[PDB]
């Protein structure tokens, strides 16, 4: 009958690190191993009321009373130094491979059917569309989330790391490679074949990804933001040791932005590979289960009753299994 | 009971999972009965082969790290547990909370007998340390100190000194060796006179109430805290009888059928943590057994202290 | 009698979202409303006052643990 | 005293449980009220209750807190008092026994039936004594009354051969002559429930919360209160606290263990002086513990003589604890890390030489080892004494009275102790 | 009639300590005595809801209303430093010895019959199949649980400690030795004979195990996660707590023990897993399925009663498994 | 019960004058005496012991912040 398992736990593939951000000057990027770090510091802000009123605060007396005594805060800001115009964001990426084998499963025969399904996927077509788009998201510096939106020139240096040294180095222009077109290039296909060899298990792949972004002198960079528990302390930033940093799962969310196959319009561009494929910044969930195109119905129709989906839908399903997660009912 | 002719020092012992539930009323450092049972097992295993009688223990406790965690928004604490295996069907077993802790104690065990002149002191100390290295103290493995800076060797102080100056000198040389810890002694006459004072204040007073009063911190109106002399703790001071003693082969599912069984229950006394030079006599501070089995009252304490 | 309650359905026991507000007669009524309004499978309900004090939570497959 | 009033009370209670069952039945058909009024209304209720008796047991020492698949013996016994003074447990409660119930939880109706106070005392206390009011109220014939009472009094006795399971604990105790006893202990549930009630009174009671608010207002309240820090929680019923016991339903698990902790249970890491500002900060290098200790030293200024005797002995104990913590701080600072010999400079207060005992001898065998063995560096007690003279409040009144002479006397005594223990460091 | 004992209990032999982990650079791992430790710190994570709907609330309204309320967490992570690509896990191992005698037994007839049976096993064939597989699980770094699954090169060093110093040094490459085959090597046989001499004798044998794993710069390592219940209040509660002995991440001792007992390849189901851990009613809690069920005659209890009471000595693999249970320890006994 | 308190009324939260001494039963009594003895508008009260340890302060228009 072959129902789905009661536990399913997939380890995460493409492990990134915490992307450290330091700062320096452009046109000496080749000697940027001793660049001093960007330090999260505190500054005070005072804000007037700017939100909508709930039709009872529209009394001018209460409005002027609220405007006379505004709130005080102490945000955390992180700025470049006054004599530096380049943000260096450095992290390492470890491609694991073995994308079908779950780390936990109750049923055995379901696990054999899933392993056979993934094996025929790899036999029909290797990790070649997925590694191409992952090397695209490494190519343009999408992991620089808000640090990219106004940069003059971004440059991403990816080194393949052997035993203790580089084996094959790359260097891209992250603004030429757009945020919405998965085109072709020689260096992109070489990096895609390296990631393909990593994901299929034919070798150990460790990449070191450095991204220089030319913002400006003393401008504001944007690291990750923690959750908080007169000096209300309304904003807290992430820093590993007196040095700002982007979270690992934020870099992971930027690398998983390959899903160009969702049933609505492609005027938006690629989104993150998620079951019930959703975007927080837009509050909308493409691949709703009312249509037959989310992750769960596609996997349970692929592996139970063998309705093999379209090539792009099984691309999305294997991308979900690369992403990880906990699947299975109770 | 008996004055020890020698006072052997086990060094700092690393114990990784001790039973931090000392009693049904106290958590924290393990019971003194664990240490007395440890030295009686040492006597049982090498105290016969070397013609000695290991008796009494000096507890020191250099370092204590309990595996607890304070939940968010509560004042009290809970215990970090372990994951049991499943049953034969795959369901999870019902968890029994057992507290663990990582200790670092030094044991001052008093040795006396005719085996002192038969062997060198360093050889008998080395043999008792090699036997201690393969035991367990309160449920925790005794970590045997590999690949560190330097192993701490033993020292059997002969208590019979040529002079009182020599006795005080060698005592001070030992107290320097076990200094960063905190020796634990039993103070029961202090609890008794505190019962007397509290029954002067208010009658029909239990000494469970006196133990509770000496445990807590309590404020007084003129606000100031009420002072306590030293670091007073509650400890389990042995057992008290419930059932009459049964015959050795009579109770169903005993640990042994050669030994009489008796259903007992705890006795909560009062201990104190002092710095080791405060006692000014290391021949005491050893914990002995006091059975008197005809009335129950299987209990441990330290006589000769004050 | 018509007391207001907050119902959050979150990932594990210690995760915070915003939850919807109901109005119920008793806490045993709010335990019965919240079990109906559970969207996903492996989530954990929780019942709150309007200020943030806890009332009860319930993991999936287990029964209602009641603290305050 | 009259048996008719007792019979009416019994019929009222059985009818009360009947109307509770009919109310909690939510029935509309199937005619279950006839079986309810036949089984749960007649005096066959007491017959089936005497049937349910053999599952129950009144206990003060349950086994089930030890690992819950343990089918052993369970006791209702109060021990005799020990002759030795001081220590105590289970022999203090004279009247305040809660008398915990173990057995089948669906048969709890028999316990709530017997637990009432109908005339002046307990109903089991009535059936245990031969009385004219007893053995007749639940009766029309004497032999069935004798059978029902012989059932009802046996809940307080252990049923079966004595036994402890393999998962129960049992511990050899060395007898003074030779041989051992086996000592299977139990979980005292009356003790845990009594200490639990006292702790809940001291922590959540209104009479203590009033003084707790009165301390914040800094007013004058008649009595004080207490706080009990560092409690730990242990729960026996994992997800079903009803299966263990009946008093494990009042306290839902929640053993509320008192702390028995050594004073060095909070790890205080070591801080060595490196620079000049580190040499001024880490010369005393003082924990919050000595701050708490000398703060209570500051509260010993005013004194009347009949109390000032005891205040003086407490001052002696306090300065004793001060020099003990100073010596232990020196011990862990000198034997913990090599940080006293980490980096030199110009200012380390290097006349100390006590916080760097093996730091100047183990590497330099001829340079500073002769500078420490021949000097015997023990002048640190005078600077430490000058550190202590800031703890006394520099007032002219406490300077002019004899309290200054008494204070200087006890500081000189404990300073002599600190000096002579600091002296023998070379051996 | 030689009835079974009502109380049976064996002390745990093969006792490991808490495996501390530290960090540093490869190719100076020879001087790795002063490497700094890996510290457990907090980080704040959020995301939407990914698991399956309960089929009655599939409407787009509450779906979009749910992805506009993400869940907020505070988790612990243990990362390597950004200038180090090696994880150094180090723990101490005691092989105790006397692996047949129970720590508690009612019947003396059961006791000397069982002791005679254990002696019959050990003079028939000593601890040389069990100690071979224990030396395998110390050789290939199976105690690095998730810290192994992507490493470039794992190297394990085991040094037998004498009274004060290293009596014999081993060095292995844990990726050359697989996780499912128990072959024969020279150093593996020497280590297995040391564990055999430990398990047979009366004195303890102490081993120090070091495991270097070359992961990468700043990647994530995985210590044990502490099982806590009654967690508290959601404003301050932490969602995932890592183990830390003294401000340093660590794998639990029993996790190392459960890794070392993965020698059981004789269970009747097919070895798509390979070896599993040794348990009575051998159950894999990652698989959720209890192999060696009592309905087949291949669990520990019935095999021991047939080996001691009615003297049906089973196959040599099954008595290997039985003696592995006895080295594992346990508390057995009916009412 | 008749404890002595120091009442300073200063310009901002961190300014020091000499303040007058009262004698009050409770700190809630000294909060009520000090609010009566406020001469000026935009000042900040504070309550002290005789040695210098703080008890409470209160900005104008806000309520009593209580540290020690």
């Amino acid at each position: 009958i072959l129902s789905t398992a009661s536990v399913l736990a997939f380890e995460r593939k493409l492990d990134p690190s915490d992307a450290l951000m330091s700062a320096g000057a452009w046109a000496q990027r080749d000697a940027s191993q001793e660049w001093p770090a960007v330090t999260v510091r505190e500054k005070s802000v005072r804000g007037t009321i700017s939100n909508r009123l709930k039709t009872k605060d529209r009394d001018p007396a209460k409005l002027d009373a609220s405007i006379q005594s505004p709130n005080l805060q102490t945000v955390d800001v992180a700025n470049l130094p006054s004599d530096a115009d380049t943000l260096k964001v450095r992290f390492t990426l470890r491609v694991l491979g073995g994308a079908g084998t779950p780390s936990a499963c109750n049923d055995a025969a379901y696990r054999d059917k899933l392993l056979q399904t993934v094996a025929t996927y790899v036999n029909d077509q290797g990790f070649a569309e997925l590694a191409r788009r992952y090397a695209h998201n490494l190519a343009n510096a999408r992991f620089l989330w808000r640090n990219r939106v106004g940069a003059e020139a971004v440059e991403v240096r990816i080194n393949h790391i052997r035993q203790g040294e580089v084996a094959r180095a790359w260097r891209f222009d992250a603004l030429a490679i757009g945020l919405r077109d998965f085109k072709a290039d020689a260096e992109l296909d070489a990096l895609a074949e390296l990631i393909a060899s990593g994901l299929s298990g034919s070798g150990h792949v460790l990449l070191e990804v450095v991204a220089f972004a030319r913002i400006g002198d003393g401008q504001e960079v944007f690291p990750s933001q923690e959750l908080i528990l007169k000096g209300q302390k309304s904003k807290t930033l992430y820093s590993v040791r007196d040095a700002a940093a982007i979270h690992s799962q934020k870099i992971g969310n930027a690398l998983r932005t390959i899903d160009t196959w969702y049933p609505d319009e492609d005027g938006l561009g690629p989104i993150a590979v998620e079951p019930y494929g959703s975007v927080t910044s837009q509050g909308k969930a493409y691949r709703q289960p009312k249509q037959k195109l989310d992750f769960y119905t596609l996997l349970d129709n692929w592996v139970l009753r063998d309705e093999a989906p379209a090539v792009e839908q099984q691309h999305y399903v294997i991308a979900n299994l690369i992403r990880g997660g906990v699947f299975g009912e109770a | 009971v008996t004055d020890p002719e020698a006072l052997l020092l086990l060094p700092r012992l690393s114990i990784q999972n001790a039973n931090a539930i000392s009693s049904p009323l106290t958590w924290g450092f393990p019971s003194p009965g664990a240490f007395t049972g440890f030295v009686h097992a040492l006597q049982r295993r090498v105290g016969i082969s070397l013609d000695i009688e290991l008796d009494g223990v000096g507890i020191v406790c250099h370092r204590f790290e309990a595996q607890i965690s304070q939940p968010a928004g509560k004042r009290t604490k809970v215990f970090n547990l372990t994951r049991n295996p499943l049953n034969r069907d795959g369901s999870t077993a019902a968890i029994v909370e057992e507290g663990r802790a990582h200790l670092e104690v030094s044991l001052l065990l008093g040795v006396h007998g005719d085996g002192l002149d038969d062997h060198p002191a360093q050889e008998i100390a080395r043999q008792v340390q090699e036997q201690a290295g393969a035991m367990r103290l309160a449920g925790g493995s005794i970590l045997p100190w590999c690949n560190e800076r330097f192993p701490a060797p033993n020292a059997e102080l002969l208590m019979l000194g040529g002079s009182d100056e020599q006795r005080r000198k060698n005592q001070r040389r030992l107290t320097r060796r076990l200094l960063p810890g905190f020796a634990l002694v039993s103070r029961e006459a202090l609890l008794q006179q505190h019962l007397e004072t509290l029954r002067t204040t208010l009658p029909e007073a239990t000494t469970l109430d006196a133990l509770l009063d000496l445990c807590r911190i309590n404020f007084e109106p003129p606000w100031q805290v009420r002072d306590k002399p030293g670091w007073l703790v509650p400890i389990p001071a042995g057992y008290n009888a419930l059932s009459p003693l049964y015959l050795p082969g009579e109770v169903r599912n005993a640990r042994d059928r050669e030994t009489p069984l008796r259903f007992v229950e705890n006795l909560f006394g009062l201990g104190e943590w002092l710095s080791p030079h405060r006692v000014a006599a290391l021949s005491d501070l050893l914990w002995y057994h006091h059975a008197e089995p005809d009335k129950g009252l299987y209990r441990w304490s330290t006589p000769r202290f004050v | 009698m018509k007391a207001a309650y907050i119902i959050k359905e979150v990932q594990n026991i210690n995760s915070e979202r915003e939850g919807t507000q109901i109005e119920a007669t008793s806490l045993s009524q709010a335990k019965r409303i919240a079990s109906k309004e559970q969207c996903f499978h492996g989530t954990v309900m929780r019942i709150e006052t309007v200020n943030g004090l806890w009332l009860a939570y319930k993991e999936d497959g287990k029964r209602w643990v009641d603290c305050q | 005293p009259t048996w008719q009033e007792l019979r009416q009370f019994i019929e009222s209670f059985i009818q009360e449980r009947l109307q509770g069952k009919l109310d909690k039945l939510q029935p509309d058909e199937d005619d279950k009220r006839q079986t309810l009024l036949a089984t749960h209304r007649r005096e066959a209720w007491l017959a089936d209750a005497a049937r349910r008796v053999g599952q129950l047991q009144l206990v003060t020492h349950t086994l089930k807190p030890i690992h819950p698949d343990a089918r052993g013996s369970n006791l209702h016994s109060l021990p005799q008092a020990p002759g030795q003074p001081g220590l105590a447990g289970s022999h203090e409660l004279g009247d305040r026994l809660v008398s915990d119930v173990v057995g089948n939880a669906a048969a709890l109706d028999v316990f709530k039936f017997l637990s009432l106070q109908y005339q002046g005392k307990n109903l089991l206390n009535w059936l245990t004594e031969d009385s004219a009011e007893a053995l007749q109220a639940l009766s029309d014939n004497a032999e069935q009354a004798r059978e029902w009472r012989q059932a009802f009094i046996g809940i307080t006795t252990v049923k079966g051969a004595p036994a402890s399971h393999s998962l129960a604990k049992q511990l050899y105790f060395p007898l003074p002559g030779s041989g051992y006893h086996l000592l299977a202990p139990l979980f005292p549930t009356s003790l845990v429930h009594h200490v639990h009630a006292l702790l809940r009174e001291a922590r959540f009671g209104d009479a203590a919360k009033a003084a707790r608010e009165a301390r914040s207002r800094q007013e004058s309240w008649p009595h004080g209160f207490s706080e009990y820090p560092n409690l730990a929680i242990q729960k026996f019923g994992g997800t079903k606290p009803q299966n263990i016991s009946q008093l494990n339903n009042e306290r839902r698990g929640e053993n509320w263990l008192l702390p028995s902790l050594p004073p060095n249970w909070q790890r205080q890491n070591v801080n060595a002086p490196m620079r000049h500002s580190s040499v001024f900060e880490h010369d005393f290098g003082r924990t919050p513990e000595v701050s708490r200790l000398t703060r209570t030293l500051q509260r010993f200024l005013a004194k009347t003589v009949h109390n000032n005797l005891a205040i003086r002995q407490r001052r002696a104990q306090l300065v004793a604890q001060i020099c003990d913590e100073a010596l232990q701080y020196a011990a862990r600072l000198r034997e913990l890390e090599p940080g006293w010999s980490a980096t030199p400079g110009c200012q380390l207060h290097d006349a100390e030489q006590l916080w760097l005992d093996p730091l100047r001898a183990q590497t330099d065998e001829t340079f500073l080892q002769r500078r420490l063995r021949g000097d015997w560096p023990a002048e640190v007690g005078n600077r430490f004494a000058n550190w202590l003279n800031r703890a006394v409040s520099s007032d002219s009144q406490i300077l002019g009275s004899p309290e200054a002479a008494q204070w200087s006397q006890e500081l000189s005594k404990e300073l002599t102790m600190f000096k002579e223990i600091l002296e023998d460091e070379r051996d």
